[PDB]
RNA sequence: AAAUUC
RNA sequence: GAAGACUGGAGUGCAGAAGAGGAGAGUGGAAUUCCACGUGUAGCGGUGAAAUGCGUAGAUAUGUGGAGGAACACCAGUGGCGAAGGCGACUCUCUGGUCUGUAACUGACGCUGAGGCGCGAAAGCGUGGGGAGCAAACAGGAUUAGAUACCCUGGUAGUCCACGCCGUAAACGAUGAGUGCUAAGUGUUAGGGGGUUUCCGCCCCUUAGUGCUGCAGCUAACGCAUUAAGCACUCCGCCUGGGGA
């Protein structure tokens, strides 16, 4: 969290995915909140709980695996990096893995996945890819 | 230390001189001054015997205690002065007796220190003791060769001797040139090295500065005439066309020993330089 | 700060003189900026090696309270000059 | 600096009774140490290792100054005069 | 094994206790290593400084 | 002891 | 961007710990060399063999004392400290940094950092001291077909100290700085905490260093593997066939 607490957040998911862990916790923030809720809407996360603390609270995330020991979140990549910010126009929002994946966009009407941002015709900074 | 000179003119290009950081006063005691007259190497009969002398800045002799027989009376250093007759600075001492006299300034001696001498003095710079009482190995100066005559062996600037061992009635000594010698144990000496140790690093840098000090030009021999020097003559430049280089009076002058072969004092010299 | 002194006096000193140097040596410490807590002597003690032509000697132990620290340096200067004390060491406490 | 010397300094710069890390109290002490060390580094000029510690302190003094100069310009323009520094 | 200092309750050091210090010096006067005397690692430095400072003031021989 | 080249 | 709020980052306070960190002055003991004096006789030294060398002006050896210089036996330990070069005798004076515990205080005061400024082994240079060993150059004896070398006897600059330059190295962990995350096992350095436990001693928890063995992962391979060369973010330096260079 030295510079980018979203790039770190994605990494903390990927590291614990590789070693087949089950739960993981990390300090909470308003932007970290819904980015963790979106992943619940597509089953990428088993469930999420919030914790209230003295400094800012933390967020506990229950990662999900399919039976037969197959991972569900197979990777994450960041696009808006603090060293180089990227913005995408409405018609030029990409599709990840021909629509199998999901992307996160911080449009003008709250953080939104591009399934409906293209349906709502808005663009904004592109936060991450998930696939 | 040494005061170098910026290269203003060609005569000042290399000249260096001492800065006199140590001389305290510049007014000699008027009661210890005796006149001198230059002699320019002129003989008893008015002839010129030792050449290349005479014709310098005038000076004034200033009496110096080379005996230090005033025993047991505390003496105090009053100043360190400049003396033109020698290569070392000198110091003015006023004993509690009220008398004043000059002594040679040994290295490390500074104004305020108190000097004793005799047969009960301690071992410190400036104290005068017989070689009988001097512990072996110490560094001394101003030795003397006959009991009671006065200091005569080590006197120039920044030089020292070393008591090397006692052999009964005599005492072994290593002199400055490196010649180990034997002298009577009732003679005297002064502990410590002589003061002005940097006197030998000075560039004269000018002919005029040579002549300010009572020195006159030296002419080589190869440019003289055949009747004037065993080398003079020959057309053009000529080498030393002789068996050996010669002084203006025969008597070869390079590698030729000239000590008297039948001297009385061979048995007091353990080894030469 | 806290200091401590321990010096050695030649055995060939008659007890009249050996009781005088202690007043002299302890004189400087009180004279300059320091205060002495006590001055005790162990007594005669054999030396593990012949420091000088000697073989035996006397021992002493002194405690101080000083702040300007110049008293110790004055004690150091007189120690080497004197011909009585052969070895002396200063330890901080 | 002794511990007791510092507690004399801090009592002359605190805002309320027990603050100990406000920029002005934090810089009042460091300036005293910097002045103290320079008089101890202008005698022994070959102590290169210890001289570096002086550079860190003046580096840590300057960073706090720009804090005041962007937080309260009036306060900073006042502190210098009392402390006798420059810009 | 077992450090005497770490066990026998002796915590401080004074360079006057020559008799106690003599247990840690060899026959020829050398300092024993750690592997034979069993002293703790920390007190070894306390002991090593103690002997040397005494060894200067004639309480123990340099070479015996 | 040292003791090269194809 | 503006205004305001918060304490984890960063820093101060408070209580402790260890340290060949540094500058200056003073001091110590073994040992090589030299000098002086006793005892005593023909050799001592050196190599693969030998010779040069030193000795009957009396050597080598041996006892007593004096002088000078340089480095610090044991402790000593993939131990400590420092940003890197580097730092071992002892004492004192003047100084720098680091770690643990507390939650008293400030409230993002942070990280990197082109140009710029400093420090930088050894050799080398200038001025000046000093000079015990060792030792470029060089001389002598050897070796060999030749031996400007390796071997042997000497030996100048130097090695050391003060002031001023040089600014380089396999200056190497051949691994830029900062931050977070990802199985274990076992040593060792300085700490804190608990259990057992009258103590001592044993067991357990934790922080910061320092070694080794090893999963997931990486790599071309060797190997790295919580002290990453694994998974990520910020900033800096550098590379684009070999020679020419
Ligand atoms: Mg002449
Ligand atoms: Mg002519
Ligand atoms: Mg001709
Ligand atoms: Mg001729
Ligand atoms: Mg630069
Ligand atoms: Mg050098
Ligand atoms: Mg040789
Ligand atoms: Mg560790």
């Amino acid at each position: 969290v030295m510079t980018d607490p979203i790039a770190d957040f994605l990494t903390r998911i990927r590291n614990a995915n590789m070693v087949k862990h089950d739960k993981l916790e990390l300090p909470a923030s308003k932007i970290k909140k819904e980015i963790a809720e979106i992943l619940k809407r597509e089953g990428f996360i088993r469930d999420v709980e919030y914790i209230e603390d003295d400094n800012a609270g933390t967020i506990r995330v229950f990662l999900k695996y399919g039976a037969t020991g197959e991972r569900v979140i197979t990777g994450l990549k960041r696009i808006s990096k603090p060293g180089l910010r990227v913005y995408a126009k409405s018609t030029e929002v990409p599709k990840v893995l021909n629509g199998l994946g999901i992307a996160i966009v911080s449009t003008s009407q709250g953080v939104l996945t591009d399934k409906e941002a293209r349906a709502k015709q808005v663009g904004g900074e592109v936060l991450a890819y998930v696939w | 230390a040494i005061k170098k000179y910026k290269p203003t003119t060609n005569g000042r290009r290399h000249m260096t001189s001492s800065d006199f950081a140590e001389i305290t006063t510049s007014t000699p005691e008027k009661s210890l001054l005796r006149p001198l007259k230059k002699k320019a190497g002129r003989n008893n009969q008015g002839k010129l015997t030792v050449r290349h002398h005479g014709g310098g800045h005038k000076r004034q002799y200033r009496v110096i205690d080379f005996k230090r027989n005033k025993d047991g009376i505390p003496g105090r250093v009053a100043t360190i002065e400049y003396d033109p007759n020698r290569s070392a600075n000198i110091a003015l001492i006023n004993y509690a007796d009220g008398e004043k006299r000059y002594i040679i300034a040994a290295k490390g001696l500074e104004v305020g220190q108190t000097i004793y001498s005799g047969a009960e003095a301690d071992i410190k710079v400036g104290n005068a003791l017989e070689l009988k009482d001097i512990p072996v190995g110490t560094v001394i100066h101003n030795i003397e060769m006959k009991p009671g005559k006065g200091g005569q062996l080590v006197r120039s600037a920044g030089t020292s001797a070393q008591v090397l061992g006692k052999e009964g009635k005599y005492v072994l000594i290593r002199l400055n040139s490196g010649e180990v010698r034997m002298i009577l144990a009732t003679c005297r000496a002064t502990i410590g090295q002589v003061g002005n140790e940097q006197h030998e690093l000075i560039n004269i840098g000018k002919a005029g500065r040579s002549r300010w000090m009572g020195k006159r030009p030296t002419v080589r021999g190869s440019v003289m005439n055949p009747n004037d020097h065993p080398h003079g003559g020959g057309e053009g430049k000529a080498p030393i066309g002789r068996k050996s280089p010669m002084s203006p009076w025969g008597k070869p002058t390079l590698g030729y020993k000239t000590r008297k072969k039948n001297n009385n004092s061979d048995k007091f010299i353990v080894r030469r330089r | 700060r806290k200091y401590e002194i321990m010096y050695i006096i030649r055995p060939n000193i008659e007890e009249d003189e050996k009781k005088a140097v202690v007043e002299r040596f302890d004189g400087i410490l009180t004279e300059n900026g320091a205060e002495i807590i006590e001055s005790k002597e162990w007594g005669k003690r054999r030396l593990a090696y012949e420091i000088n032509d000697y073989r035996d000697g006397f021992y002493h132990i002194v405690k101080l309270n000083a702040d300007k620290a110049d008293s110790i340096n004055e004690f150091d200067r007189l120690a080497k000059i004197s011909d009585d004390i052969v070895r002396h060491m200063v330890i901080k406490e | 600096l002794t511990q007791e010397r510092k507690n004399e300094i801090i009592a002359e710069y605190r805002v309320h009774d027990t603050d100990t890390g406000s920029p002005e109290v934090q810089i009042a002490v460091l300036t005293a140490e910097i002045n103290s060390l320079n008089e101890h580094v202008r005698v022994h000029k070959k102590d290169h290792h210890s001289y570096r510690g002086l550079m860190k302190m003046v580096g840590h003094r300057r960073n706090l100054l720009t804090y005041l100069r962007k937080k309260d310009v009036q306060r900073y323009r006042e502190l210098i005069k009392r402390l006798g520094l420059r810009r | 094994k077992v450090c005497y200092f770490t066990s026998n309750g002796i915590t401080h050091i004074d360079y006057k206790d020559v008799e106690l210090l003599k247990k840690f010096v060899s026959e020829r006067g050398k300092i024993l290593p750690r592997r034979v005397t069993g002293t703790s690692a920390k007190y070894q430095r306390k002991l090593t400084v103690a002997i040397k400072r005494s060894r200067q003031m004639a309480l123990l021989p340099f070479v015996a």
